[PDB]
RNA sequence: UACGAUGAAGAGUUUGAUCCUGGCUCAGGAUGAACGCUAGCGGCAGGCUUAACACAUGCAAGUCGAGGGGUAGAGACCGGCGCACGGGUGCGUAACGCGUAUGCAAUCUGCCUUUCACAGAGGGAUAGCCCAGAGAAAUUUGGAUUAAUACCUCAUAGUAUUAUAGAGCGGCAUCACUUUAUAAUUAAAGUCACAACGGUGAAAGAUGAGCAUGCGUCCCAUUAGCUAGUUGGUAAGGUAACGGCUUACCAAGGCCACGAUGGGUAGGGGUCCUGAGAGGGAGAUCCCCCACACUGGUACUGAGACACGGACCAGACUCCUACGGGAGGCAGCAGUGAGGAAUAUUGGUCAAUGGACGCAAGUCUGAACCAGCCAUGCCGCGUGCAGGAUGACGGUCCGGAUUGUAAACUGCUUUUGUACGAGAAGAAACACUCCUAUAUAUAGGAGCUUGACGGUAUCGUAAGAAUAAGGAUCGGCUAACUCCGUGCCAGCAGCCGCGGUAAUACGGAGGAUCCAAGCGUUAUCCGGAAUCACUGGGUUUAAAGGGUCCGUAGGCGGUUUAGUAAGUCAGUGGUGAAAGCCCAUCGCUCAACGGUGGAACGGCCAUUGAUACUGCUGA
């Protein structure tokens, strides 16, 4: 089950995390298929810069999000937009 | 050894007795049938159902009996 | 870590006044050393020139070999003139700025001064003194502090400095032909590639 | 010489053959001496050069030359070698570490101290 | 007088003196570094390179009561999933193992996503428990036995499988995709009611896993023959799948100087160091692939293993024993012994991210995030700033010069250190009650919510220059000279080489130079070395023309002309992972560091053009 997960690349003491789709399967920081976002909780607003072209894609095609995951692709869009059949 | 460890080896083997049952009550029969031809076909479909013998091989199988009843 | 010690020795070793043109750079003005006052040698090697020519630069502002060495490999990455643009960034340092704007009348109290919290960079303060000036910078003075009984008693062609109220507004990153300073870059772009 | 030649058989890179070799490339080794006595240089040096054999932990028998002056080494001593040899006595192709495990430094040294093992007075 | 390219240093030493060839050494950079002297911090990174040597002890993979019988007052058992992920090591392997580019019309694929057709009746058992044992233990033997989403019969179901029979399309040979009949054969599961979660079969997608192929893949030819299922074919057995993968029969083939075979060494790559470049040297930490789990072999369960913390057998170690028999594997985290010149806490938490189970709450997670030790490396700061006379004291000369604004002393600041008061981000959510729409999919808002680090980072307040500088060198190379003591002794030394009683070279003192919380030595590399030279050398006398011809393989090719376009050149599409280097720009007070973008990845496959030069064919 391919998914979509959060990849740790910042440093120490302020993470910054890639939003991106890989199989369950593989490392944390390591293997993936394809980058979608990037999600920086350094500021207040919590910076995303989610790509609402992938998302849906991966996610017709059968990724999972987990729960960051989901609720970053919440407040950004492509879920309300995936919901529309 | 774990708790989960200790429940494989005593599981896997109440599973290993009725697969080699079903797995040899098959095996004599197209041993010692080369018409009753459809009867080990269910045996053999059976077989691939439980996932023993890969319904690929066992359609192998199925297609190698009945091409030389004939 | 720095020098932390006779300046007038560091003149005379050189023969120009680096700390201020004042007391005891005449008076004995030949290098010091028992063997100094007398004739000195008198054939002198070129890199005996060079490596001298580049101690002048590296203790007129205070920089250690190995920031100067990595600020000179800095500076080889612009395709102009390796030494201008060496001279131009080790110029832009905040404490040579802020001795350049009059307060702190040497180098010495510069990197005792900024290394205090008592100046502030766009805001901010910015006690680094190896803190790199880019071209349109604002330098004020911490409002604490700007009452000193040694600012306004300290108080160029490119530092456009307000007496008022402690500007300097550091722009128009100047020139060698404006830097007045008696180093030759191409000597120690040389002793850097030999 | 012919390009022909070279892809046939290419230029030849030798090995460089190393300096130090009875320590198994490391930078100090720990040993054991068996002979501590004194040697003669070749010319036109005259001296009694202070050597002793060190059979070191990878079963190796080298011979050692102790730098400066006053020492102990014993007819069983544990030295720690590190290389370097004289160009005055002929086999003699290693140093010994003043300030090692057993043996001694020096005293009354003040110039070269990071050197010969001493302490700052 | 433009374009791009930001890039290339030498010296000492053969001789009475010179030139040339030629060897040795030094000046630079770097490291999983070690040793000696010294020592104040902060951020970040790194930490058994040797014995894949042997391990005491603790933890590291469990979860589901919304599957079942449910016991004491939860545990344990059957059943489902996971344990094939994550973590560790580099033993072995010179090879389709790896990198690179494709093919599968010779492939499989749990969980995930989207559709279509359905989840109807039945039965016998057995866990757990009970009755008795055989055993020191491990563990195991009898009887009757109650359930399941456990298991097993019949009917049912196709764009399911097989066989026969008709077809269309389409090739890249074997043949490929789809459709139509006929025959045979294969499913289900329900959680007392709702919600919620499920189950079976078929198709498609995604992901993961295999097989094959072209090219690049260390040294030795003081390794020249190797292979007998070996080479090809004909039929069977087979495997997911083609195939000597195996068997039966026929033939004698197949590889080899363009290096078979044999021996030594070694995991491979992105990458790191160095270099102007071409090159050279290594494969720590980060990521991808492969191999292994005390040494070897074998199979079961499972979609997936010939399985690190599963099983069986044999071998060597350690332990228990009642002597009959049994239990073990830190190349997991933290630790012990040994080996070595050398590498650390038997620490805290699931608070973030990921993983397993579960509808969820929730449980586990030595993965992971933090903390301790080691100046191991990179970056940054400090050990004060201004005025002040030629003061004592030392080294030196025959009263002068030297350390020296250096000092005493006079004013100012606390970065850092101590005390006190405030004080974070990393936290977005999950689950439960509220209204909206459509449809059981998505969406908004409410508060008592959720920190190991940690009272950590950070800010403010009050004494006080107070709480903080050493190492190497001074004859030439190479930056820096005087005196005293020893008299070829003690010693120094990278090369030349110094010391036999006036040593700028030994030891000490003064002064001077470099670096700086570091400084020197050693060990392993690149440059200098044009000193293996394609870029970029030579062979009369310095090392170098075979004793001379013929000639095989091979290398090179007189003029013109026609054809193809293999080399060569240009365009397009795909790829050349991420990370790393460089450039530009933003956030940590700057930097290190981190984010974003470009360039680069010099390469390979398909296709379209040009035909000047090389190759091929013809004249």
């Amino acid at each position: 089950s391919v998914k979509i997960r959060l990849q740790r690349h910042g440093k120490k003491g302020k993470p910054f995390y890639w939003v991106v789709a890989a199989d369950a399967r593989s490392k944390r920081d390591g293997k993936y298929l394809e980058k979608i976002g990037t999600y920086n909780p350094n500021t207040n607003p919590a910076t995303v810069e989610l790509n609402l072209d992938s998302i849906v894609k991966w996610l017709h095609q059968g990724a999972q999000p987990t729960d960051t995951a989901r609720a970053i692709l919440s407040y950004k869009g492509a879920l309300l937009k995936h919901h529309l059949d | 050894n774990h708790k989960s460890a200790l429940k494989r080896i005593r599981s896997n083997e109440k599973r290993r007795v009725l697969n080699r049952y079903q797995h040899k009550t098959t095996r004599n029969a197209i041993k010692a049938l080369r018409a009753k031809l459809s009867t080990v076909i269910s045996m053999i479909d059976k077989l691939a159902k439980k996932n023993i013998i890969h319904d690929n091989k066992a359609s192998n199988l199925k297609s190698k009996l009945t091409k030389h009843v004939a | 870590a720095r020098y932390t010690g006779p300046k007038t020795k560091i003149a005379r070793k050189f023969g120009e006044a680096i700390f201020g043109d004042d007391k005891s750079f005449e008076k004995r003005n030949y290098p010091p050393g028992q063997h100094g006052m007398a004739k000195k040698r008198g054939k002198k090697s070129e890199y005996a020139v060079q490596l001298m020519e580049k101690q002048k630069a590296k203790y007129s502002y205070g920089i250690l070999e190995k920031q100067f060495r990595n600020l000179f490999e800095k500076a080889s990455a612009t395709k102009g003139v390796t030494g201008e643009v060496l001279l131009q960034l080790c110029e832009a340092r905040l404490d040579n700025v802020v001795f350049r704007m009059g307060i702190a009348p040497s180098r010495r109290g510069a990197r005792q001064i900024v290394s205090h919290r008592h100046i502030t960079v766009n805001g901010e303060v910015v006690n680094i003194p190896s803190y790199h000036l880019k071209p349109g910078d604002k330098v004020a003075v911490r409002e604490k502090s700007k009452s000193l009984e040694a600012i306004e008693r300290s108080l160029y062609e490119w530092i456009t400095w307000n007496n008022d109220l402690k500007e300097g507004t550091f722009v128009s990153v100047p020139a060698r032909l404006q830097i007045p300073e008696n180093i030759k870059e191409q000597l120690i772009v040389e002793l850097y590639n030999k | 010489p012919t390009i022909q030649q070279l892809v046939r058989t290419g230029r030849t890179q030798i090995t460089k053959k190393s300096k130090s070799v009875a320590l198994d490339s490391c930078p100090q080794r720990r040993g054991v001496c068996t002979r501590v006595y004194t040697t003669t240089p070749k010319k036109p040096n005259s001296a009694m050069r202070k050597v002793a054999r060190v059979r070191l932990t990878n079963g190796n028998e080298v011979n050692a030359y102790i730098p400066g002056e006053g020492h102990n080494l014993q007819e069983h001593s544990i030295v720690l070698v590190r290389g370097g040899r004289v160009k005055d006595l002929p086999g003699v192709r290693y140093h010994i570490v003043r300030g090692a495990l057993d043996t001694s430094g020096v005293a009354g040294r003040t110039q070269r101290r990071s050197k010969y093992g001493a302490k700052r007075p």
